[PDB]
């Protein structure tokens, strides 16, 4: 289901997840569809794609 | 001889190469702006 976390928690978690993804070429395993934590990961990667 | 009549598969390849170039250019404009001295001083003032 869809949810929402703290804003600073979302920002810190998203920035750290995208850095952990790009420093090592990791594969991220999500559930695919745009709901919940996969939506948060997609917003984190949308923040990723504008910067690095 | 001059122009290359090109197949689609390679038209797609030159197209998304050019997409890579335009996106990388605008990111390079952005970090030239945000690493320029003027912008650093403006954010440090506010």
């Amino acid at each position: 289901q869809n949810f929402e976390l703290q804003p600073k928690l979302k920002q810190v978690f998203g920035k750290g997840l995208i850095k952990a993804a790009m420093t090592t070429g990791a594969w991220i395993f999500t559930g695919g569809v745009n709901t919940g934590v996969i939506r948060h990961v997609g917003d984190a990667l949308k923040d990723h794609a504008s910067k690095s | 001889g001059l122009k290359l009549f090109i197949t689609d598969d390679e038209l797609k390849k030159v197209h998304d190469f050019e997409e890579q170039c335009i996106e990388e250019y605008f990111r390079e404009k952005d970090d030239r702006f945000n690493s320029s001295n003027d912008e650093r001083i403006r954010v440090t003032s506010e």
